[PDB]
């Protein structure tokens, strides 16, 4: 190994945000559903 | 032609080429280090840790 | 007759993705926790 | 009497690999001290590069 | 200072991440080898005529098989015991066909396994170690060299050896009863005392440490905290399991000393498998089990049946039942 | 585009017929003049990646 | 030959040499007696082709593409006895004995194993003239029997003259009026005769030592398992060698 | 389309064999 | 009549555009049978571009 | 029809297998009716009953009993050799009840398909392209209850 | 096939040279005793 | 064959087929195995019980066994599978 | 003819306890990197 690197950093995400990427893949979900399933 | 009573499984003359620069090829590394060492020096050990 | 690769198509399409931002939030929380430094923290 | 010869001469010819492994390891370890156990004031272990 | 010297020092380096050693010069050329002919063999290889008689067995799993049904097949009847690599084939076509790469697998295993066992060895001279773990692995390479090797030398042809997969083996178990017995045998008795003796004592050491650990954490976190790594306090109260077992059967059955104990751990399995291998191979040269079929008789002299003749009426139906083709004289002389 | 597409050191590119009957991967020897600009000649690959 | 027979057994196992026949050396004419009978005719092939459907430059026309033997030495006849009749207009003969049937397996392009038992059962040769000649030329029809006799076993254990005769792992398709009538072709096993055609053509001939040798063809059927699939047209053709007597 | 998955389940398996052996939790003394 | 983009394959056109027309099994694009493609076939591609 | 229905092994729920999955309907498919009771004579006229499977056995050879247990004819596995064959005992079979109400089969070719499926029970005309019914048993729900719920205890 | 051949007995006597010259290079004395 | 007809003519119902049958039918007759049941096996179709004694190599013993026996005798149409394995059809006692 | 639910039995039963034993390891890291307060805690 080298040294430990400077550039870590850390990754966030609020309560907020993950209602919005839920809701974005459920209905993205409902929506190319019906046409995967053909 | 498999069972042939040929040595090593030497059945053309090539292959013999291989054996020989095999052996010697490693030997002459091995040489470098413990060849051309004194071959009249003893020891009354159960082991040796004479030099490299 | 539907397509048989559609229900690996839409239920992995919901679950890996919404499984990975449930995780970005876990952390999220337990890096909050951690500072924190009462009775979670550990 | 075949059966007998193949199946009990095999059968000690295993064991006696096994005898060329006890034997040489101790008498490999003997030659070289550490076949009592490790000593607890000099371990190798502890005197090496860290694990990785 | 040699080039040499500084490749033996490289070579025989503790400080590597792996130790190499000397028999890792011919431990990872040849395992690498088996393994990189194994996953391609397995994953997609042609059918194979097994039994000689050009009625081809599929073993991989892009000609229809799973985890379970696929298996390399072993060489042909035809071969037998004959070397067969790659350059005496004449096509790899003609290698695929007759049953090749189980030559090349196996082969290449055995001599990986002798030099993955020997490396074994050399570590512990190089770390300072009393030498013979190395000496509890024998008991494994009996056991793959007898079904991989011996038992396809006694009978003449690596067909009758052990096919690389998990139905394959238990095809191989049940012909293996037919033909020789191996329940009877009581070297089959010697080792599943061995492996039922091995995984009580397995489980029966480890839960008189377990039983009685020592405080050292709380009822919050995990147990196996309240060990440091490279601690020198003794982590459970061995009085304590002494007293237990001591209570438990009777006292004087109780090993109170922990080496003696430790050593009673590495008898009773490895023994058990040197035993069981060299059972495997007594019964490669046909030197069977026990045969007790017809052996109580009346007064009159009919034959009353026991255990053991209906233990031999299972025999007779996979008998008359394995190489169902390949048979043309009455008896299966292999 | 020298070696590989020429054929001096490589196999060529797939050639065809107007027509979509024939074919076959051959040697492509380049075209330098205005017609190495026509895209259906197979000639200007070979002239483009040497130029 | 009988440079051949001048080795010892030893001599001649592990090197290939029993699979080849022999070479007769020379051309003049030999006359069949009366009771002229045919000794040591060897055929070996030594090409393969098999018809399929091959793909040329717009077409897909029929054409042979040629094939790699699998099974390993195993191809030749041998021992081939019988005696040589002679018809008026046109020498023949009929073979009576010997190992007059060699299976063998080849594969194609695409990795299709084609099996084919390689015969000359039941073979009436005629050729023209009388006495044999480096331009004579016989030939005829042979029959092929089918490459599994009918007690041999499929992999569900049906066969022809034992085993079951239904789905033995599948028991409810035998449920109902139709019973397992859709898959009736897999059930019945059919032993299956076919016809075959070689052509042969003696070329050199010892008078001295009584013994022909030349270069034949021969075309025939692939095998079908018992009518499980279509048989395909297997063209061969390679040298013979023969001890005329 | 059904040895697919076979295959990816064992190569998926050998996977964090890889990572097990080499990104492995190094234990240190104090 | 079945061409490989009949069969929907994406980026075996582009092996055989830049000079790959023999396999494994001994089949062609080009229908000439081959004895031996040697390394550079569709499987040893595809095998080198895991390696 | 009801009756003659539970007299049927694939309604047994010992005959099913664990990894094979859905309703016994995906076994043989959707039962239509009821093809009869076959009855079977040999050429002397006595009444051979067909020895049934028990639930153990997956396969089981198709043997015809007489009313003493001596064994009369069956469908031999072994050609060569054969003693009691049907083709030498003669058995016709009459049908009673069902949609065969009243017909006899004298030849070896039709009676050979009755005295297999009569092994199995009762004897039914199912409809198994419905549901694409592959052609093994299942199990009953009184199998699969007693399965979780003595795995689980 | 021939060419394969010749490739097989560099790569194994290269390796077994490895191994019967490497316990020939004082082996013994290679041990966390002294040297 | 699933329905093969004359199934009884081979081996056991004490009317044996001459085309079809095995050499272990013969044994059932004393007298003419093997010498006698040798010839009948090993030679082509036959049409009839006449055709018995048109078997190059006849002795007046050798068709003094078959004159017993010609009422059991009798022929059948050869199925091809059959007449193969006639010498032996690979059942030991 | 494979059953079509089983495609849905194995890759659901590995990816979706499989990745809830991934954010058991990432939520410990988080913890770990919360607590020792330099460059990653926020
Ligand atoms: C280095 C480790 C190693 C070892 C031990 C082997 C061993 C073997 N390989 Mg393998 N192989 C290896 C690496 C190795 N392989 C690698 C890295 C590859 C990838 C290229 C292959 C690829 C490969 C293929 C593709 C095939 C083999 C095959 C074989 C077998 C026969 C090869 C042969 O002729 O050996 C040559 C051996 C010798 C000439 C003998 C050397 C032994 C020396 C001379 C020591 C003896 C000392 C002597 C007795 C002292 C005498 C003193 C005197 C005074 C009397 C054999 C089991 C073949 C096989 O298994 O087919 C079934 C086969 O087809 N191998
Ligand atoms: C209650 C039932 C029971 C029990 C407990 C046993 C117990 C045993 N039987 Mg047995 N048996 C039974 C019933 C039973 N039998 C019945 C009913 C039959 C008749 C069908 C048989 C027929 C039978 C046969 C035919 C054989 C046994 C054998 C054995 C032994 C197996 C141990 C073994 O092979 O490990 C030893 C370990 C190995 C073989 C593995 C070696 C692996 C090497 C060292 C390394 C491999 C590494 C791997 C490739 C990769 C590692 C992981 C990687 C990611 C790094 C053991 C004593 C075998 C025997 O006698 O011993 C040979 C044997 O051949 N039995
Ligand atoms: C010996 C001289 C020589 C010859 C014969 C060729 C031969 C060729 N060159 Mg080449 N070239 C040469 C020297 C030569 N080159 C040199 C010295 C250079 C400088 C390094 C170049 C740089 C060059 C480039 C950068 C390109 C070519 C291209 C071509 C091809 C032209 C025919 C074609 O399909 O273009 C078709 C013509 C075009 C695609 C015109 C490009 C204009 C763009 C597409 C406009 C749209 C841009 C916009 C962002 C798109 C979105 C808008 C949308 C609403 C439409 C042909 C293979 C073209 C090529 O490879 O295409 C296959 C190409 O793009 N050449
Ligand atoms: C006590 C529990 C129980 C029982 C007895 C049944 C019984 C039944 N269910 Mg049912 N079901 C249950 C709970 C239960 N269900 C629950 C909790 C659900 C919700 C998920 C369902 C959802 C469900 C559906 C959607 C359907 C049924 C159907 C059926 C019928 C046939 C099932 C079959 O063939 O099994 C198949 C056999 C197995 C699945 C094997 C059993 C489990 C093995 C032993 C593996 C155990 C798990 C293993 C250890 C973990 C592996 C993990 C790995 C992959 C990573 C049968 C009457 C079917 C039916 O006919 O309905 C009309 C149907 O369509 N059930
Ligand atoms: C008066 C009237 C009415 C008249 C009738 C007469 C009458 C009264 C009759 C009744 C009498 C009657 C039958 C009573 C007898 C009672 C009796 C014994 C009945 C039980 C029957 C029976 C069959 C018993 C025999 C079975 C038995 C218990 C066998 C014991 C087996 C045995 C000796 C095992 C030892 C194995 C062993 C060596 C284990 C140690 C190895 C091991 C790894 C252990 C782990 C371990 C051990 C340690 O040591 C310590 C330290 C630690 C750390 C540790 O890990
Ligand atoms: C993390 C998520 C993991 C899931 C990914 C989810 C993606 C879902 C969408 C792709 C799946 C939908 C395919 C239909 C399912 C189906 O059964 O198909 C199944 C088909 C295969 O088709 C099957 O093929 C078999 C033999 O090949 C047999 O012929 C079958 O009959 C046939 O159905 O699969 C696909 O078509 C997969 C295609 C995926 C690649 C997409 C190519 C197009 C991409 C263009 C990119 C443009 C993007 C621009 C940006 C916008
Ligand atoms: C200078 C720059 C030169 C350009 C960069 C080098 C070329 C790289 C281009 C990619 C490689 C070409 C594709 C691989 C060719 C291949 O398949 O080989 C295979 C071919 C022979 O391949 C044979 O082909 C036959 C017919 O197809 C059969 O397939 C045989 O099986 C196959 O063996 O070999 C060559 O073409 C090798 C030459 C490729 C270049 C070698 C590397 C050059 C590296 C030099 C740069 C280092 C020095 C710089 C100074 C420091
Ligand atoms: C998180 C993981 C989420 C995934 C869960 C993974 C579980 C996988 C195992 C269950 C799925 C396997 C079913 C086979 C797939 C298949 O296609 O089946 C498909 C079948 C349905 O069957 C379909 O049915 C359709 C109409 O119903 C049509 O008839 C179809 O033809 C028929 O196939 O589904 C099941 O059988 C699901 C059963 C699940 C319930 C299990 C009941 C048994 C439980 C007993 C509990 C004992 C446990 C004791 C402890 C041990
Ligand atoms: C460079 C040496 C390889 C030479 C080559 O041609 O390979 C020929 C063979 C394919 O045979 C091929 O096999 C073909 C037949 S078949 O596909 O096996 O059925 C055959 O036609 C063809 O001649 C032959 O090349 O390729 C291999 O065996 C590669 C094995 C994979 C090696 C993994 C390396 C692991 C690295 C880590
Ligand atoms: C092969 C491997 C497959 C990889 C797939 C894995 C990645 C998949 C998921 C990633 C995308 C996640 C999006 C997160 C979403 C996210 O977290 O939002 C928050 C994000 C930025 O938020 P901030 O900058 O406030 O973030 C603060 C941080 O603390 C957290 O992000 O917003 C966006 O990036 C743009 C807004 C998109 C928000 C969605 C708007 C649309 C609303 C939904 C519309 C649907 C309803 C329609 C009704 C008609
Ligand atoms: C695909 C498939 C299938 C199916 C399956 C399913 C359908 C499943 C489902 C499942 C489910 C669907 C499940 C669920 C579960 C859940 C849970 C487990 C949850 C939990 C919860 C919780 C966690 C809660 C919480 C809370 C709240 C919210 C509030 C307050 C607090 C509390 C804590 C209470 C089957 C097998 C048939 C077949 C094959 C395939
Ligand atoms: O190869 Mn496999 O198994 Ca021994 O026994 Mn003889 O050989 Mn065959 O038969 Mn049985
Ligand atoms: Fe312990």
């Amino acid at each position: 190994m080298t040294g430990p690197n400077p550039n870590k950093q850390a990754v966030e995400l609020n309560r907020t945000s993950l209602y919005w990427g839920l809701l974005l893949i459920f209905v993205l979900a409902v929506l190319f559903s019906s046409y995967f399933f053909n | 032609t498999e069972g042939t009573n040929e040595w090593f499984g030497v059945d053309d003359l090539r292959l013999l080429a291989v054996l020989f620069l095999g052996h010697w090829a490693i030997l002459s590394l091995w040489l470098g280090s413990y060849g051309d060492s004194n071959e009249d020096e003893d020891f009354f050990g159960e082991i040796d840790y004479s030099a490299r | 007759e539907v397509q048989f690769g559609a229900y690996l198509a839409v239920l992995l399409g919901t679950f890996l993705p919404a499984l990975f931002l449930v995780n970005l939030f876990i952390q999220t929380e337990a890096r909050k926790a951690g500072k924190a430094g009462g009775q979670d923290s550990d | 009497p075949r059966s007998w010869l193949c199946c009990s001469h095999f059968f000690l010819a295993f064991f006696f690999l096994v005898g060329h492994w006890w034997h040489s390891g101790r008498a490999r370890a003997a030659a070289a001290g550490f076949e009592k156990g490790i000593n607890r004031a000099n371990e190798p272990v502890l005197s090496m590069r860290p694990i990785d | 200072v040699s080039l040499w010297e500084r490749f033996c020092a490289w070579i025989t380096s503790t400080e590597n991440r792996l130790y190499i050693g000397w028999f890792g010069c011919l431990m990872f050329p040849t395992l690498l080898t088996a393994t990189s002919c194994f996953i391609i063999a397995f994953i997609a290889a042609p059918p194979v005529d097994i039994d000689g008689i050009r009625e081809p067995v599929a073993g991989s799993l892009l000609y229809g098989n799973n985890i379970i049904s696929g298996a390399v097949v072993p060489s042909s009847n035809a071969i037998g015991m004959h070397f067969y690599p790659i350059w005496e084939a004449a096509s790899i076509d003609e290698w695929l066909y007759n049953g090749g790469p189980y030559q090349l697998i196996v082969l290449h295993f055995l001599l990986g396994v002798s030099a993955y066992m020997g490396r074994e060895w050399e570590l512990s001279y190089r770390l300072g170690m009393r030498p013979w773990i190395f000496v509890a692995f024998s008991a494994p390479v009996a056991a793959a060299s007898a079904v991989f090797l011996v038992y396809p030398i006694g009978q003449g042809s690596f067909s009758d050896g052990m096919p690389l997969g998990i139905s394959g083996t238990f095809n191989f178990m049940l012909v293996f009863q037919a033909e020789h017995n191996i329940l009877m045998h009581p070297f089959h008795m010697a080792g599943v005392a061995g492996v039922f003796g091995g995984s009580l004592f397995s489980a029966m050491h480890g839960s008189l440490v377990t039983s009685s650990l020592i405080r050292e954490t709380t009822e919050n976190e995990s147990t196996n905290y309240g060990y440091k790594f490279g601690q020198e306090e003794e982590t459970y109260n061995i009085v304590a399991a002494h007293g237990y077992f001591g209570r438990l059967i009777f006292q004087y059955a109780s090993f109170n000393n922990s080496r003696a104990l430790h050593f009673f751990l590495a008898l009773w399995p490895v023994v058990g498998i040197w035993i069981t291998s060299m059972g495997i191979s007594t019964m490669a040269f046909n030197l069977n089990g026990f045969n007790f079929n017809q052996s109580v008789v009346d007064s009159q002299g009919r034959v009353i049946n026991t255990w053991a003749d209906i233990l031999n009426r299972a025999n007779l139906g996979i008998e008359v039942m394995h190489e169902r083709n390949a048979h043309n004289f009455p008896l299966d002389l292999a | 585009g020298a070696f590989h597409v020429t054929g001096l050191f490589g196999p060529g590119i797939w050639v065809s017929d107007a027509y979509g009957i024939t074919g076959k991967v051959q040697p492509v020897a380049p075209a330098w003049g205005a017609d190495g600009f026509n895209p259906f000649n197979p000639g200007g690959i070979a002239a483009h990646h040497i130029a | 030959k009988s440079q051949i027979n001048e080795l010892s057994y030893l001599q001649v196992k592990g090197t290939g040499l029993a699979n080849r026949c022999a070479e007769v050396v020379g051309e003049d004419s030999i006359k069949p007696k009366p009771g002229a009978k045919l000794v040591d005719m060897c055929i070996e092939p030594k090409a393969w082709a098999v018809e399929e459907e091959v793909g040329k430059a717009g077409k897909t026309e029929k054409k042979f593409v040629n094939s790699k033997v699998m099974t390993r030495q195993t191809y030749t006849l041998d021992a081939i006895e019988g005696p040589i009749t002679v018809d008026g207009g046109k020498i023949t003969f009929n073979e009576k004995e010997g190992i007059d049937y060699a299976a063998t397996t080849v594969q194609l392009p695409g990795g299709e194993r084609v099996p084919f038992l390689f015969t000359v059962k039941d073979l009436v040769a005629k050729g023209n003239g009388d006495t044999f000649k480096p331009g004579f030329q016989m030939g005829g029809d042979f029959n092929t029997p089918s490459y599994r006799t009918g007690l041999f076993l499929d992999p569900k254990g049906r066969g022809g003259t034992t085993g079951y005769d239904m789905a033995v792992a599948l028991p409810a398709l035998q449920l109902g009026e139709e019973g397992d009538a859709e898959l009736f072709g897999e059930n019945n096993k059919v032993f299956d005769i076919t016809q075959g055609r070689i052509e042969m053509e003696v070329n050199k001939v010892n008078a001295e030592d009584s013994e022909i040798g030349g270069v034949f063809v021969a075309t025939q059927l692939s095998d079908t398992d018992m009518g499980s699939k279509t048989p395909k047209k297997v063209l061969t053709k390679g040298i013979f060698y023969a001890k005329v007597d | 389309m059904e040895a697919l998955v076979y295959t990816f389940l064992l190569i998926g398996t050998l996977m964090v064999i890889f990572f097990a052996v080499f990104f492995r939790e190094t234990p240190r003394i104090l | 009549l079945n061409p490989m983009w009949r069969q929907g394959m994406f980026v075996m056109p582009f092996m055989t555009r830049l000079g790959i027309t023999d396999s494994w099994g001994g089949w062609s694009i080009t229908g000439e049978s081959v004895s031996n493609p040697g390394i550079w076939s569709f499987e040893g591609v595809a095998l080198s571009h895991i390696i | 029809d009801k009756l003659a229905f539970y007299d049927y092994i694939g309604n047994n729920p010992a005959k099913g297998g664990l990894f094979r999955a859905g309703p016994m309907n995906k076994g043989d498919g959707i039962a239509e009716a009821w093809l009869g009771h076959p009855i079977f004579r040999d050429k002397e006229g006595r009444e051979l009953t067909v020895r049934r499977m028990p639930a153990f056995f997956e396969t089981f050879p198709v043997i015809l009993v007489d009313k003493d247990g001596i064994i009369r004819a069956d469908i031999p596995f072994r050609r060569a050799e054969s003693k009691y064959s049907i083709e030498q005992v003669g058995v016709t079979v009459d049908f009673y009840g069902g949609k065969l109400n009243g017909q006899t089969f004298k030849d070896a070719p039709t009676v050979k398909k009755f005295a297999r499926k009569a092994q199995l029970g009762e004897v039914f005309e199912f409809d198994r392209t419905s549901l694409e019914s592959d052609g093994v048993f299942r199990s009953s729900p009184r199998g699969w209850y007693t399965y979780g719920h003595a795995n689980f205890a | 096939m021939l060419t394969l051949k010749i490739l097989v007995y560099t790569t194994v006597i290269f390796f077994v040279s490895l191994f019967i010259f490497g316990f020939l290079s004082s082996d013994p004395s290679r041990n966390p005793n002294r040297k | 064959v699933i329905d093969y007809e004359n199934i009884g003519y081979l081996g056991g119902s004490s009317i044996v087929d001459i085309n079809n049958a095995n050499v272990r039918a013969y044994l059932k007759m004393p007298g003419m195995y093997p010498t006698v049941a040798g010839k009948i096996v090993s030679h082509g179709p036959y049409s009839g019980v006449a055709d018995l004694y048109k078997i190059p190599g006849l002795s007046s013993a050798e068709a003094d066994v078959i004159k017993k026996y010609e009422s059991r005798l009798t022929a059948k149409t050869p199925s091809p599978d059959y007449v193969i394995d006639r010498i032996n059809n690979g059942l030991y006692r």
